[PDB]
C-alpha cells in the first residue's frame, strides 16, 4: 500500500515541476535570444560607419 | 681671424643672383633635372598612382546578417 503512494508521489510532481521549470525558462531565454541578435547587429554597423571615417581620413 | 661678416657677404651674393634668373636647374643646368625626374616618380610609387588633386569619395554597402 504505502509503496505505491510514495512512488506515485514522485512521478506525478516530477512531471509538473519539470514542465513549470521549462515554461519559466523559455520566456526569458527566448527574449534573451532576440535581444542578443539585435546586439550583435547594431555593433557592426557603428563599426562600419567608424571604419569609413578612419579610412578616408588616412 | 677678423672678417666674420665680410665672408658671409661673399656667400650671400649668388643666392639672390640665381633666384632672379630662375630657369631649369638654376645655373646647375640639365644635370639637376635628370635626377629630379626619377625622384618625383619614385615618390608616386610609395603612394601609388592615386591622383592628389582629386578628392575621393565612395559608398559602402552591407553583407550577410543574422
Amino acid at each position: 500500500q504505502l509503496e505505491e503512494v510514495k512512488q506515485a508521489s514522485i512521478k506525478q510532481i516530477q512531471d509538473a515541476i519539470d514542465m513549470e521549470k521549462s515554461q519559466q525558462a523559455l520566456v526569458q531565454k527566448r527574449h534573451y535570444l532576440f535581444d542578443v541578435q539585435r546586439n550583435n547587429i547594431a555593433m557592426a554597423l557603428e563599426v562600419t560607419y567608424r571604419e569609413r571615417l578612419h579610412r578616408v581620413y588616412r | 681671424l677678423d672678417p666674420v661678416q665680410k665672408l658671409f657677404v661673399d656667400k650671400i651674393r649668388e643666392y639672390r643672383t640665381k633666384r632672379q634668373t630662375s630657369g631649369g636647374p638654376v645655373d646647375a643646368g640639365p644635370e639637376y633635372q635628370q635626377d629630379l625626374d626619377r625622384e618625383l616618380f619614385k615618390l608616386k610609387q610609395m603612394y601609388g598612382k592615386a591622383d592628389m588633386n582629386t578628392f575621393p569619395n565612395f559608398t559602402f554597402e552591407d553583407p550577410k546578417f543574422e
